[PDB]
């Protein structure tokens, strides 16, 4: 009965909010790290780090604002507040992308806070806690992509600057640099987010589509007591509509639901692992074989050979406002080019 | 209580949204950001 | 009795193994003339003149290909949109050169699997379920129409639909956002939404149900053997299930009507899909994404650039290497 | 028993409150025609060509031959004044009784008349409605014949000089024409009725399309189905509804082919240019600036070994080069002067290319059907500067869009149609489940 | 008996409070020229 | 940086005369530019003849000189190849041919002022990428 | 199926909450307008003006190029505009 037991107490009382000894971890965290996006993206320029304008009091609107990576300079300075950077100075902390660590930090412990507390609830609640172990996916995702991935480059300058247009020229630079859709990590990733979502309409249109009807109104969403014992449709109709359309369907209300965690969350751990990789530059750029014979047979193309061309149209039209840092100069004759265009 | 109908609750509201949504879309033409 | 009317009986049967049916009637020989020449091109096709300027992409494992850059290509870009089956060719070497079984390929297939929704429609009918089953699956079979069919016709050539092929496919993908700034157009947005949210909630309802299965085994079983074919009882304890999920968030973001919680799992991702289907549809036609390029300026008038022009470098750069032959005219106008 | 979100289904047994929101919603197409075209007017400035302006419905009434002379250029805006003003004022009208039918009128009309009562499982009546509405189809495909041939004529595009309002006198009636469009092939080279590119044809289909209307208007009055038609459909008011919405989404693909593709009955000069027309008339710009320099387009070989300028189809006729050779099929008034037999003439080429094609050709190749969705012209990585979508992606997108959300209106509403029919739209008996008397796969 | 201050109003005025304030600078922007 | 009166300043003819605008001259000349010219013209290129561009190094080495106020709004009336040798007002907008390009009817003397002025002022902002194309974007 | 907190529908809908809130709404949305009307908001957190961010016969972009100076780079960065 002493003040462990008694803060206990009030931690885990039945509210609205649910805090629990997680939300300490959680609440700040999950609200510094929306806080400092929503006040970087509002007001604060990206101009001496990447010679770009990216607040909406600049200008920009809500596809082009972002909280942009700190300058190549910094190297991976945590670039704390109090820091030998910014010493202390808002303004200057600011304007050296110290809110881009802010983010990527409080974010990460954040999402620490979420994962406890999904463990927490499900404790107090007396569930298995299958929903923590699917949310271990996203972070990886995070981790991978946001720390581990600028953490093997030159710097924090590489990771994705926290905007939607600035995630699309990652995609972009990807492409280009990494070759990342020929990846088969990647291409595992696409399979479970496509995998995903295919069995998210698959499973939501054939329970509507094989009801019981337990009411007479025409809508069908009436007719459920969340207390009841009964299944709401039919898991035998269901099983033999599928055998017949596609040849195989499951029998098992147990399984199906399980492969529905499983196959997302597996797809994403895979791309995190291939991200790992891009870390090093240890890219699945090339095939061999091909580029031996495409070098000794000029009229030997195909699919692979036509996109790498496009990769070094990318590489060298976007490299000198990409990285500003490194001060590319390509004269225009040096510029990869079609005929024409 | 329930004083203020609901309904006339979110019918303003709802127009609140829409006039600052369309104060944002009439700046993408207009001032910074809008390529003159 | 009649010999017409017991050939009714066994395409409509419930009691064959694989349904046939009506619209089965159409889609098995399509998809097997698109299936068996698909494997026979893939494996053996010699090279395809894509883009009509002769200048011929190999595709077949036996042309010097593997599984990821192999491709059944694209047919000239000579012929456009014309129409051209086997017998318009002088020879089968002639067709084959002209990229000929792209075409014979794309239209059986699409066929086939426009029926393959209507027997969808079908079998629910014999069977007295509901009929909504084949308008969940409208959402990819769009989407297939949109980059073999109406992208073609609105860019004038079946030289421009995806070829079939896993590096073709990031070609056709390449090509697009140099083309058409996909990434900044609001209906491929809303496809991603209905990608990551389906595979969100695919993730979230497997482990909410797993989370709350009922115990019915020992350690040693898998728990999957607590639950029997066509048992009349639930398998899992919904009420739970929102107990928790209800204090994850806050109660009233948590279903606990099974029927709209369904509901919602087949609406997300089927919305999400109808327009990224829209989005390349009318790309076709060139209403192509946001254009931001030089919005910003300083008060001298100095262009201050933000992302989107440096997503605009990346996009200059695969539009100026794209068909690097095929363009004596400075504006790339399809 | 609908819930709110699908309450206009509990109209359907309900006669009188369902003709007034049928009367309503017509009031509102008439206001939108009326209002948008009054906006397309106070906004318009003759002095632009109507496709700089964003405009969709005045190069409608354009094209019915009003407010414009030679060349389409806009000689009187009245005409444009009017038609807005009278759908306007007329949608008052329809917007009257459908608010008085949809909350004052019967609930149901079957008591008030047996002329405006239905059932709909009733086919005489409903045979008889189609019929009546068939005529009044058949008589609006006329009003288009009457003001061609009677009531000054249509623009024509392909009018000697550049194009002018034209009385058609002799609309074609010969059968083996106007069919003969129904069986093109609609791939390339043909385009199916999309084809079609002069308005004898035009008019002369519209006196087939009302007399077949009217003709089985009167037909369907007189007769009821037979009984394979019988046994074949489904007979209720959502059935109904679902084969019309299947006819709406086919009628909008079309309509989307018809503005791509069609430069007939959407005159490049008020819609601008086709996708087509554009990288045609690219080729022509740069042909006519080289040789104006000395090249010899003729023999001019390219990169690739194929003519720079000028290329052979794969039937042998004489083609534009580069990459519009996917667009060889267009056909345009300011380029069919320079055709032979053979395709494109070498010697007009050389001698007889004027002014006003050098002028046309430079100006729809830069004004091309592309642009962002926020009305910034040209290719998706072209600087802010031109304010510019071409009306057609406006018109094929849009359409696109509708015709397909009505395909999948006609799936929803035929699949529940047939199930409500058979009774089992609300769900599975548990006490008779069809499966569970079925023999199992295996 | 209903409380006014709860966790819950902690909560909402935590996101609310600076959501308006945000809204009224991003409103002034709209009229700042060059 | 700012629009100042030294960059506001541009030729008014051969001879050297200079002449300053107006931020409102400069404003009203980029709006009628886009008007009546950047269908082709945008950002100082020429879309159906690349070869020939608006950059002011351009101008100065046409005949009649056109990296002036003068020279400009005289093209503007009675446009001429780049060696003076021949009228072009048959294919390229001028008021001599308003009749063929309706856009150019309303067009005042002072209008085509500030689209001369637009025209000699944008390099000196732009620098490079007046008339350089899409390596520049 | 409650927690004890004061249902939100019957708060919104009521005369004391609006008595409050319509002044607290308007004075936050204010408040927020001279925060940017007033130019406080440029000083706060370093964004440069319109006008500011090149010299005036500048086309380079003042990039930081040193971790440990870099403070001071920005700082002589924007003398150069004074
Ligand atoms: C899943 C669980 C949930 C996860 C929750 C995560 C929340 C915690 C967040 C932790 C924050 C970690 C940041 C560490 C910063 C970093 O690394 O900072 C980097 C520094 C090293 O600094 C770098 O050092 C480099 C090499 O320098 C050397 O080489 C130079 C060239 O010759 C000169 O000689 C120079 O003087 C000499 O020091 C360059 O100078 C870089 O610019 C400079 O940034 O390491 C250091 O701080 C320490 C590095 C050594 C310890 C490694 C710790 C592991 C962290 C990396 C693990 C991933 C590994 C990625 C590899 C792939
Ligand atoms: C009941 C079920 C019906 C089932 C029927 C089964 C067969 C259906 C056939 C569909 C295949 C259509 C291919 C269209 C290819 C193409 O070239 O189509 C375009 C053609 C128009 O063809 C073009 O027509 C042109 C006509 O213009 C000519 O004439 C003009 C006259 O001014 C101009 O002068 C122009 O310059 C000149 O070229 C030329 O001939 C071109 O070469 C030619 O390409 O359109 C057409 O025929 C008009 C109709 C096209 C409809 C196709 C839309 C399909 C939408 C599918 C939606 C999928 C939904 C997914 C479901 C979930
Ligand atoms: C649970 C809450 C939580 C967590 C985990 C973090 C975590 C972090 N914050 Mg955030 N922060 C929080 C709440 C939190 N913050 C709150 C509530 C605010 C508002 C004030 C902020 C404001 C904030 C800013 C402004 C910054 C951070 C930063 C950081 C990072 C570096 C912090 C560090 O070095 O700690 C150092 C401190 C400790 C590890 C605590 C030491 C405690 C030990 C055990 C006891 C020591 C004994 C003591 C000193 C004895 C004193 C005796 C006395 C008499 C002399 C890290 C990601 C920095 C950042 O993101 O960099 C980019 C940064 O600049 N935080
Ligand atoms: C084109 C759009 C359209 C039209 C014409 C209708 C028409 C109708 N609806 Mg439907 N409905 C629609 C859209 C539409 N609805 C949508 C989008 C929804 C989803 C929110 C619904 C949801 C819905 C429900 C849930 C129900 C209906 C019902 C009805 C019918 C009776 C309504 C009634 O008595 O209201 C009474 C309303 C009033 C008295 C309020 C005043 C409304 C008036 C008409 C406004 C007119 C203003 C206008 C400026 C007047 C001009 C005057 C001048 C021209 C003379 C009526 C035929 C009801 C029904 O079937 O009845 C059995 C019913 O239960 N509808
Ligand atoms: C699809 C349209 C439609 C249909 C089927 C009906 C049907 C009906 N209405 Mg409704 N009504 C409509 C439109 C329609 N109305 C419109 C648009 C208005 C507003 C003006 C009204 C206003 C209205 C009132 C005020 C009343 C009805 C009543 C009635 C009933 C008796 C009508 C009668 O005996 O007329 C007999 C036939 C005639 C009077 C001949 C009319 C000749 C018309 C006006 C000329 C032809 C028009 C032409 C073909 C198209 C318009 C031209 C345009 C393109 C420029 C009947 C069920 C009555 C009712 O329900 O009583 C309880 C009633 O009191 N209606
Ligand atoms: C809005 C127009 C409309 C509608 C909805 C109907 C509806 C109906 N008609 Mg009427 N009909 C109409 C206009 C219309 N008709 C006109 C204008 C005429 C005069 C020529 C007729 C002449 C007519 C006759 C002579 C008969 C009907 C009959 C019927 C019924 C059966 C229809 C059926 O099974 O077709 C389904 C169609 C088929 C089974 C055959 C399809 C053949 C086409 C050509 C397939 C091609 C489709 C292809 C994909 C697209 C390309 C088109 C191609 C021609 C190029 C039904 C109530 C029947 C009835 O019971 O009358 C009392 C009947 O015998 N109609
Ligand atoms: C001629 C056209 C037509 C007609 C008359 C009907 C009529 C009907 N439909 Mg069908 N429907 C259609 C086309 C049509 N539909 C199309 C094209 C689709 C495919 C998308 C559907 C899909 C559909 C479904 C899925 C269902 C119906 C249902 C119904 C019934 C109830 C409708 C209702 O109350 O909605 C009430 C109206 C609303 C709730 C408003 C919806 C709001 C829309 C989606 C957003 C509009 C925004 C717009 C896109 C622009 C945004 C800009 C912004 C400023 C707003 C009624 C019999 C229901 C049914 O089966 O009943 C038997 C039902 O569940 N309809
Ligand atoms: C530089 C440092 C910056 C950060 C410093 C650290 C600050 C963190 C403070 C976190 C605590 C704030 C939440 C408590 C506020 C509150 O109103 O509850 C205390 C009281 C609530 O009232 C009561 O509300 C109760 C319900 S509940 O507990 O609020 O859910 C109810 O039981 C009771 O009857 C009622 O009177
Ligand atoms: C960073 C930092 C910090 C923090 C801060 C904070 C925490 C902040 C917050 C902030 C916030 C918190 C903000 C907010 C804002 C918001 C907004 C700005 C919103 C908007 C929205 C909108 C615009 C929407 C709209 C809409 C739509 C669009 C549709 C639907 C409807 C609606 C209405 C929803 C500190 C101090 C610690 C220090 C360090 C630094
Ligand atoms: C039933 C219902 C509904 C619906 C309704 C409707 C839809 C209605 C309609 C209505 C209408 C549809 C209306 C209309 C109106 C109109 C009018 C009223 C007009 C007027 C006009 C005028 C007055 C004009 C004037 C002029 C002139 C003459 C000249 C020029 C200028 C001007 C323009 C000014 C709803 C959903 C809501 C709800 C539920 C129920
Ligand atoms: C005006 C014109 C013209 C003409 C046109 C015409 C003459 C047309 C006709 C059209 C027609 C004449 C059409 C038809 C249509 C048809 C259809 C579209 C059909 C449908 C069908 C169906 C849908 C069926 C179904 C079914 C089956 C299959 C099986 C059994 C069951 C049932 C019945 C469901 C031309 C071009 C010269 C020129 C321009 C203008
Ligand atoms: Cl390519
Ligand atoms: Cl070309
Ligand atoms: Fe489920």
């Amino acid at each position: 009965r002493g003040w462990f037991d008694i803060l206990d107490d009030w931690l885990k009382r039945d509210r609205f909010v649910f805090v629990g000894w997680s939300g300490i971890l959680l609440f700040p965290c999950a609200y510094l790290a929306l806080g400092g996006w929503l006040t970087g993206t509002t007001f604060v320029t990206s101009w001496y780090t990447h010679g770009l304008a990216s607040s909406y009091l600049e200008g920009c609107n809500f596809l082009t604002v972002a909280v942009s990576t700190p300058a190549n300079s910094m190297g991976h300075s945590l670039l704390l507040l109090w820091g030998p950077e910014a010493q202390g100075d808002f303004t200057r902390w600011c304007q050296l992308g110290g809110l881009w660590t802010f983010i990527a930090l409080h974010g990460a412990f954040g999402l620490i806070g979420f994962m406890l507390r999904q463990f927490e609830i499900a404790r107090l609640v007396g569930v298995r806690p299958y929903n923590a172990i699917a949310f271990s996916a996203p972070i990886a995702v995070f981790v991978s992509v946001f720390l581990i991935y600028p953490l093997g480059q030159s710097s924090w300058f590489f990771a994705p600057s926290f905007g939607v247009a600035a995630i699309f020229r990652f995609l972009l630079f990807f492409q280009g640099f990494h070759n990342w859709t020929l990846n088969p990590f990647h291409m595992m990733g696409v399979a479970g987010v496509l995998g995903g979502a295919l069995l998210c309409a698959i499973h939501g249109a054939t329970v509507e589509n094989t009801l019981f009807q337990d009411g007479e109104g025409a809508s069908t969403f009436r007719a459920f007591n969340p207390t009841q014992a009964e299944e709401t449709y039919s898991m035998v109709t269901a099983n033999r509509f599928w055998s017949q359309i596609f040849g195989i369907a499951f029998s098992n209300k147990r399984w199906l639901h399980f492969f529905m965690l499983f196959v997302p969350v597996t797809g994403l751990w895979m791309s995190a692992i291939g991200v790992v990789g891009l870390a090093l530059n240890l890219r699945s750029y090339d095939f061999i074989s091909q580029e031996i014979r495409a070098a000794e047979d000029p009229e030997f193309e195909t699919f692979y050979t036509k996109n790498l061309l496009l990769n070094e149209g990318i590489r060298a039209w976007m490299a000198p406002q990409d990285q500003p840092h490194e001060n590319f100069v390509f004269p225009e004759e040096v510029l990869p080019r079609g005929n024409a265009l | 209580g329930g004083r203020i109908p609901l309904w006339i609750v979110a019918t303003v509201a709802g127009m609140g949204v829409i006039v600052i949504v369309g104060l944002f879309f009439y700046g993408a033409y207009a001032g910074l950001g809008s390529s003159l | 009795a009649n010999l017409w009317e017991r050939f009714c009986n066994w395409v409509t049967s419930t009691d064959n193994r694989l349904y046939v049916g009506w619209f089965g009637v159409i889609m098995i020989p399509t998809l097997l003339a698109a299936t068996i020449c698909f494997v026979i091109a893939f494996i053996a096709a010699p090279p395809v003149d894509i883009d009509g300027i002769r200048e011929p992409v190999s595709g077949s494992l036996l042309y010097g290909n593997n599984i990821i850059t192999g491709a059944v290509v694209p047919s000239s870009n000579a012929i456009g949109l014309h129409f051209y089956p086997i017998w318009e060719a002088a020879s089968l070497d002639e067709w084959l050169y002209n990229g000929g079984p792209y075409q014979l390929i794309i239209f059986h297939f699409l066929l086939g699997a426009s029926c393959y929704m209507g027997r969808q429609w079908e079998l629910s009918y014999r069977l007295g379920m509901r009929p909504w089953i084949c308008v969940a699956y409208s959402a990819p079979l769009a989407s297939a129409f949109a980059v073999f069919l109406i992208y073609p016709i609105g860019q004038g050539s079946f030289s421009d639909g995806m070829p079939l092929g896993i590096s073709g496919t990031f070609n056709f993908m390449i090509v697009f956002q140099a083309e058409h700034n996909i990434l900044m157009h609001p209906f491929h947005q809303l496809g991603v939404a209905g990608v990551f949210g389906g595979a969100l909630f695919c993730a979230m309802h497997g482990s909410l149900v797993t989370s709350s299965l009922i115990r019915e085994t020992t350690e040693t079983e898998s728990a999957n053997y607590g639950y029997k074919f066509g048992q009349e009882e639930e398998t899992y304890n919904i009420v739970a299930a929102h107990g928790y999920f209800g204090r994850l968030i806050f109660q009233y973001a948590s279903f606990n009507n099974s029927r709209s919680l369904h509901f919602f799992l087949a609406a997300w991702p089927v919305v999400g899909v109808w327009f990224t289907a829209l989005g390349i549809s009318t790309m076709a036609f060139n209403l192509n994404g946001f254009n931001f390029n030089h919005s910003v300026i300083d008060a001298k008038g100095n262009v201050i650039n933000t992302w989107a022009d440096i997503i605009n470098r990346a996009n200059l750069g695969m539009e100026v290497m794209h068909e690097r032959n095929a363009h004596n005219f400075p504006l790339d106008l399809a | 028993g609908f819930a709110w979100w699908a309450g206009n289904a509990r109209l359907i047994n309900l006669s009188g409150k369902l003709l007034g929101a049928h009367v309503a919603h017509a009031g509102l197409i008439v206001f939108w025609a009326g209002a948008m075209t009054l906006f397309e007017l106070a906004h318009f400035i003759p002095e632009k060509p109507m496709y700089e302006q964003g405009l969709i419905l005045i190069p409608h009434i354009a094209t019915l031959g009003w407010g414009v002379g030679p060349g389409g250029e806009v000689v009187d805006t009245f005409p444009f004044f009017v038609v807005g003003v009278v759908h306007l004022i007329s949608s008052a009208v329809l917007g009257f009784g459908g608010v008085y039918h949809a909350i004052r009128g019967p609930e149901t009309l079957e008591e008030y008349s047996s002329f405006f009562g239905y059932d709909w499982k009733d086919k005489n009546k409903m045979t008889t409605i189609l019929g009546f509405h068939l005529i009044v189809l058949g008589i609006g495909a006329l009003l288009l014949v009457a003001k061609a041939m009677f009531f000054g004529g249509l623009y024509d595009t392909w009018a000697p000089g550049g194009g002018d309002v034209r009385v058609i006198t002799n609309p074609t009636l010969d059968p083996r024409v106007i069919f003969g469009y129904l069986l093109k092939s609609p791939f390339g080279g043909e385009g199916w009725i999309v084809s079609v590119n002069n308005l004898e044809d035009v008019v002369g289909g519209h006196i087939w399309i009302g007399l077949i209307c009217i003709a089985g208007g009167i037909w369907h009055i007189l007769t009821t189905p037979f009984g394979w038609a019988r046994r074949a459909f489904i007979w209720s008011g959502e059935a109904y509804l679902s084969y019309s919405l299947g006819a709406l989404s086919m009628m909008g693909f079309i309509a989307t082919c018809f503005v791509w593709f069609n430069n007939t009955v959407y005159p490049s000069e008020f819609y601008g240019p086709t996708g087509p027309e554009a990288s045609q008339a690219q080729a022509m710009t740069f042909l006519i600036r080289d040789q104006k320099l000395g090249a010899n387009v003729g023999s001019a070989q390219g990169p690739t070994g194929l003519g720079k300028y000028l290329m052979r189809s794969p039937t042998g006729e004489i083609i534009f080069g580069g990459e519009t050779m996917r667009f060889w099929d267009f056909r345009g008034p300011w380029l069919e002067p320079l055709r032979g037999p053979n395709g494109l003439d070498l010697n007009k080429i050389k001698n007889d290319i004027q002014p006003w094609q050098e002028r046309r050709a430079a100006e729809y190749m830069t004004h091309a059907p592309l642009g962002s969705l926020n009305s910034v012209g040209g290719v998706a990585t072209e600087i802010n500067s031109v304010n510019f979508v071409s009306p057609r992606s406006w018109l094929a997108t849009s359409h696109f869009v509708l015709a397909f959300f009505f395909l999948v209106g006609h799936l929803w509403h035929a699949g529940r149609a047939r199930a409500a029919a058979a009774g089992f739209e609300k769900g599975i008996d548990r006490e008779s489940e069809p499966v569970l008397s079925m023999p199992s796969l295996d | 008996s209903y409380p006014i201050f709860t966790v819950r109003w902690v909560a909402v005025h935590t996101l609310a409070v600076p959501t308006i304030f945000f809204l009224g600078a991003i409103a002034a922007m709209q009229f700042i020229q060059r | 940086a700012e629009l100042t009166p030294e960059v506001l300043t541009v030729p008014l003819n051969s001879e050297g005369k200079t002449i300053t605008l107006t931020e409102k001259q400069y404003l009203e000349g980029k709006r009628l530019f886009q008007y009546a010219c950047a269908s082709c013209h945008v950002g100082g290129i020429t879309k159906t003849n690349p070869s020939l561009d608006l950059r002011t190094e351009t101008l100065a080495l046409a005949t009649p000189p056109r990296d002036n106020i003068e020279g400009l709004v005289d093209y503007m009336k009675n446009p001429t190849t780049y060696d003076g040798e021949q009228e072009i007002a048959e294919v390229h907008p001028s008021l001599r041919s308003a009749d063929i390009f309706p856009k150019m009817r309303n067009l005042t003397e002072k209008d085509l002022v500030a689209i001369a002025g637009h025209i000699l002022v944008e390099p000196k902002i732009l620098g490079d990428k007046w008339g350089g194309g899409k390596v520049y974007y | 199926g409650t927690t004890g907190e004061r249902p939100f529908s019957d708060i919104i809908t009521s005369v004391r909450y609006w008595v409050i809130h319509s002044i607290t709404i308007p004075a936050l949305f204010i408040a927020g307008w001279l925060f940017v009307s007033t130019g406080l908001a440029y000083d706060v957190f370093g964004t440069p003006r319109p006008d500011s961010y090149y010299a005036q016969e500048q086309r380079s972009i003042p990039l930081v190029t040193d971790r440990f100076e870099a403070k001071q780079q920005v700082e002589t960065f924007l003398e150069q505009l004074k």
